[PDB]
């Protein structure tokens, strides 16, 4: 689980070192930045159903062809799995904001995603559409503070880059 | 490995739940006391050599048979390996204290340790003694009650930190017992 | 040169990653802590001649046997090298304070030190005596602020642990 | 590798000199404008896919010979390798921006790159062009002048950061020309 | 590994006997049915993606627990590993069909597979189900009875080939769980 | 370049063997199947422009969303590159039929395709649409002999599987 | 067991490939060539006792010294083992003809033969004499068809070259 | 590596051209003459030991300085290594004959060969003669003109096959000289 | 590994005792009988090929089932590996005789041998027989009682060295039984 | 345990060789030199208490600072352990003289000694003082024969070189 | 070149050690055994032509079949090369006796021998016959001292074992 | 590697000549003076730590620029590596003295030493001085002429051995010069 703490500790362990000054300083930054990302995580946790709905809606709005026979969303159940997937990512966004690292997204969503989506005929651009919208939907200070908004957008940009 | 924060999301993931405000009281408290935790790690690390040496010496002075022929601290090669193990264990204990989670200690140090010690013939009770003494010294440096050195810091309560560090040492003893 | 930045970058490089949230958070800690260690570095640089003298004096005060024939300080030129060595360590403490990592001490002072001191009959306890004194000589807020003092002590503790 | 701070240390060590107050004016400023630097890195990284893809495409749409038979981007294997190279170059460029020093770029990326490109037959002119376009786009995201996206941030001047990024890109072009 | 021919000589070698005309009826039949066997392999291979994807999906849509938290197909990393396994199993099954002998399947795929799945915590009843659906679709493509695709060929009886391919799938199902 | 001859020779070379019985037999099979695949290659080489056009048309007929702004067909130049891509594959199908192995497609089309198409927003289903049509359009004996049609379809199925 | 099928399968397995066109084309060679080598195998199986006798006879006829005391054939039991050895090889020749590869000869006769014959004072030239005779004894079309004879000779030539 | 068919493809790919009926005349001829090519390879392989041994012995009997002290075939170790090289060269020559293309010989055998021989000090003039004698014997077995052995086959013209083998042997000598 | 001298040292070290005159008479005798021991090793090594072949042949000719199909000495490969094992066992036995201590035999040969033999299916009764015959012949060459060859040496008693070698062979039998 | 026989056998075993001429020749050297080193070993075993006492006394006579508070000779028990350590080495010298190799010293005294003495504030120069004196104390032929004395001195020089 | 000195130095070099007690003892064995093997070497050097003559004669006396047409001694030059080979072994026996190790035999005679003799139809038993005779021909004390005779036989036994 | 004896063998082998009585007088004397050679090796090795440290320190105290910033012995890491090289060189010189032949020194030490020193930029003149001082001290211990230590031995003439060792040091100097 990649975070500030686990990365520094892993580096120290690889060299067989006790935690030193640079390890301690790195953790101090985790302290400083925690408030912003925890605010973002809490806002997401309190309103994720509405956010997920908007994300999935944006996907099928942009790519209505998905509902055609033989396509990824040709049934209500398949469409439901699409919104479920968006919910999966956003919960991992919430996790990544709490952890302060892309760990939860890396291990639980991104790793092996290309193989899954390729094999199951799930166009990557459809996921991109959901999270590009989710990212661009935010504005400050309506939804959250500026630094909280920075964390929220950055985590979503991380997903979009991973998809592209 | 996991830290205090990723441990929460691991627990929350099992229930497929978001981490919300009602789940972050302990983690916000973790951040608030963050400077004290960094001091606790610094105070242990800064006295690592003394902690390890005194504890291994303490183990031997309690069990003279270790440095007799057939003893597991007999010859410089074995004594060095024992001093090495003491330093390693304290190092992973300090890792866990920094992360606020025992996973790095469990995964990278304690996993299999009982089995290798049994295979080597490393006496487990004497190992427990060395760890127990390290706990006494390390937690004392955290608590600021070390007899020959008091680290500079604002006066306050670090009993939670010291208790946490102590529990990490206890897990070591339990893993090989 | 180990620091907050080089550690987190080499970690990202090993995984072929762009800088991410935890990398940026780590560097923020370098920002928060810089003032304290830069204060210690400045105070050291301004008054290092006096600190070094007390370091070397403390060594020979504790171990006068060094001045006996065949020993490490049986000549004035040898004694001068001893104070020179202490100055070299303290300059590396100054460097380490500036970098915010033990890099300078690791690469330039500590690496190969065992081999050098062993073959040249330079007892490690002598160096320890100089830095133990230098460390315990500190008092706050006379010499520096509390956090600056912590950095000062930590760097010297790092050396002592490396010698022991 | 070095960063902005260890670079000063290295330069001072060559003179056997302490790093004192007079030498810290640039480093204190590095700390002061630290949040802007973190923003500059985050902005480049958050648009990494767009920066690289657009640049390689720009290089190709300006020189279609690259994707014809006998072209160095012909076949999917070569095109992927070129896209990979573009991403790698930007990645090390972002490293340099985060560290405030080009050493990581010189030591781990550019070192021997020209020799490698000569061996494989990678056209230097097109390679420079890809870097040139990456410079324009990345520095635009730092400056906040990107045509189709403005990253949210407090209003202010980051011209120095963008100029620094541009210098890192220039170092890439120089090393392979 | 053995094929249909070397299997005969292995059995004859145990009796230290020559392979004469009396032992060569099946192997003769193997040759004249050679073109049908090559068609059967081609038909399976030409639809490998559909066979694997449809089977793993079938396994999951019959058991929603696999994609729940704690489920073995939970997260993309596990799902991808499952899809990979399905592809691997189909691949070795096609090898066995090409060789007309199960040895390559037993030696290079099934050997130690059950032990591995037990150690990993892969639900073995679900694994069997994935293989069963793969058997249903693959044998259908060999028989030419696949609902949404018929492979062009001279009409005739491939029931023996389909039954043989099924027996290889049976071996997989028996080896795991 | 994977073929009958290059596979058996490389296998012999790995074991440091002269060509033996099984090596020579394998090449005999290349002689026997040669006529079937060479016919498919010739028929393709003589009418590829008509084939490519129908493949490209099939792609955009199925996925008209490609012509929307920001998508892979939102300009005539991009549309032209798509037909160019179809021609690339079909030319490599011609090559693979002549060689008698998937070598040409493996090295010059499939390798690195996943990376390229994801970075450039080229949905694999669009390519699949072009070759699934091309595959199914064929009927024997109108376009070629039965065994020639088998080779033709097999090469296209290999591409389809490589994309899915 | 090296054959056309096992060679082409192991090659694909080493690359993690499904069987492709070149693999199938190789196996077609097994189909075309089987008639010739299965013929040769049948003739040998029907009359191996006579061929073996002639093989062993040619050995001792060319090297009468083997019958001298201290030599490999200085007793009836030893002589019987020699003819048995020839029968071993020829049975493995029969196997190799059925397999369509040198597999049986490689694993069961050739591998380790150097060490065994060296330790037990078994001159390799003696074996060569038996199989050189067996090879040259062939009369086409008297004993078998031309292609069957080609298989018979090739297998025996493989043994001779391995023995020299 | 390339064979006769892949070489045509590589050349055609350079011109961005399909391979049509006009281009396939020689390749069709390659197929019709396929059985002769297989015979030629078999004739060389079946006499590999004689070809190599006779060539090395021929090289030596013409230049006894090779087996003198300081000679490069002096001692059994060097003699074995020379016999080894002769076999290897013939083996790669047989590969090229089977594929109908010199690429495997050039890529896997000849590339770097002169440089290692120069470094080792193995004489190039003697190496060339060893190849030339191999060329004489091997092509004779292909032409069916070998003085003490005529391989069974239907009578016909294999001069092109033999000349092709000769060209491969000549490439070996040329890359060495 | 240990020899006769370090064996005494190891035993003395267990009691923290110096090796003195009262502990050295057996080792002084070891030295004064050194030339006989060197002869004993030489006599075994000089007839190594005969000892191994004869024992393996004796093993087979007493149980012809070993060279029947399914027999563990069937095919040249198994026969070669069997001869190899016999040579290896004799080699480590010769090692022990030279050192005057069985440690090299126990540690670098016998350790795990029975387990690998059980796993491979090497019959233990036949193995013991091969060892038994090797013991007879080897001890014969040491005792100078071998029927077909007597090694030149000053006349004297080597019954002790013969018994020592015999005990080494007995160790092999016990380990695999 | 490094000795003539163990070194020779290990070399033979690494190459899979039976003992040969050079092996047997090496052991002959063990025979010839045995008397000299056994004499030195016997003299040491008979009077080690007196030699060890002089060794320990020489250490504290040269480095009286050791008995200062905080130093290695802080108490009587610590002083007793110093003499004990000297006895340990000398017993291992006795072992090494019996074996005819540095094995006992290498494995039981030298290995790990640097790490141990470093951690426990044990100055290497103190050990050097004890064994250099012990070495220079030898008087030939008063204490032993010239060749026995050479072995005695050589073993102690080995320890000193390992300490410096 | 394997000998006492090269084996011990290679062993020391592998562990990065200076020569020590066991190394020096090993060389002492080379000094003690030197006179015997040098005596055998000189005796061989002074009369090798007669020794070689008897060796080659014994070979052809036992294996007269070698002179039959098509065999290894069916010409005058071939016969001369046989005696030449015997001379080469015996010269390497002389070298090995001087070296005090099997080095010369190993590198120059034995390495690659079985490959050469296999290729050239050179029966190994023919060589064995020459050296088995040479070995048994020795007469103590007619030809040399008993210890010199032991070195002579041991070297020949080494060759015989290496051929069987 | 070669020793004094195998060197003679190599020269004799080059002319296909037996080593006879004439060519043996030097080797016979080599054996006679064998105990002196063993003493010479022992005297050097027993003072190895003093020889190396004194020579390296002498080099520094004669070349102050070595320990200035940028100096090749600046920092403990570089000083340690120089001390390591000194010990290494002396070790291979002692090997050559023991064998009575410089081959081991040439093959495993000096071989390619010049080009790595050039690449690393270690000063040649200072490296030569380190060797020349080592030569002074080492030959002094062989000659029994060392000022502060005389090694016990029968008084005699070891000038040839001292000259031989001195020649080995000169080979080192010439190689890196």
């Amino acid at each position: 689980m990649k975070s500030v703490m686990t990365t520094t500790i892993s580096a120290a362990d690889a060299a067989g070192r006790f935690p030193s000054s640079s390890d301690l300083e790195s953790v101090q930054g985790n302290i400083q930045r925690a408030a912003a990302r925890l605010e973002a995580a809490e806002k997401l946790a309190s309103n994720h159903e509405a956010v997920v709905k908007e994300g999935g809606d944006a996907c099928f709005a942009k790519y209505s062809y998905l509902k055609n026979p033989g396509e990824a969303g040709d049934s209500q159940e398949k469409v439901n799995k699409c919104y479920r997937d968006v919910d999966h990512y956003m919960r991992l966004v919430n996790y990544s904001l709490v952890v302060g690292g892309t760990g939860p997204l890396d291990e639980w969503a991104i790793a092996g995603a290309r193989e899954v989506y390729r094999t199951l005929n799930l166009p990557s651009a459809s996921y991109v559409a959901a999270f590009a919208f989710t990212r661009d939907r935010l504005c400050v200070p309506r939804d959250m503070s500026a630094q909280a908004g920075g964390e929220y957008v950055a985590a979503l940009d991380y997903i979009v880059n991973a998809l592209t | 490995m996991l830290d205090a924060f990723s441990r929460v999301v691991v627990n929350s993931d099992a229930k497929a739940a978001y981490v919300g405000g009602s789940d972050l009281q302990a983690l916000k408290k973790f951040i608030t006391d963050g400077n004290k935790r960094l001091d606790s790690v610094s105070f242990v690390v800064s006295n690592a050599s003394c902690i390890v040496s005194d504890a291994v010496s303490g183990m031997i002075c309690e069990n003279p048979g270790l440095i007799a022929p057939g003893g597991n601290c007999y010859t410089n090669r074995r004594m060095a390996a024992c001093l090495r193990d003491g330093e390693i264990i304290l190092r992973y204990a300090s890792y866990a204290l920094l992360a606020g989670d025992p996973s790095v200690l469990e995964d990278r140090c304690l996993n299999g340790l009982k089995e290798t010690y049994i295979a080597l013939g490393v006496p487990t009770n004497s190992s427990v003694r060395a760890v127990s003494i390290m706990k006494a010294s390390a937690t004392a440096f955290v608590s600021g009650t070390a007899s020959d050195r008091k680290m500079a810091c604002p006066d306050g309560d670090c009993s939670a930190l010291a208790s946490e560090l102590g529990s990490y040492c206890d897990r070591v003893a339990a893993a090989i017992s």
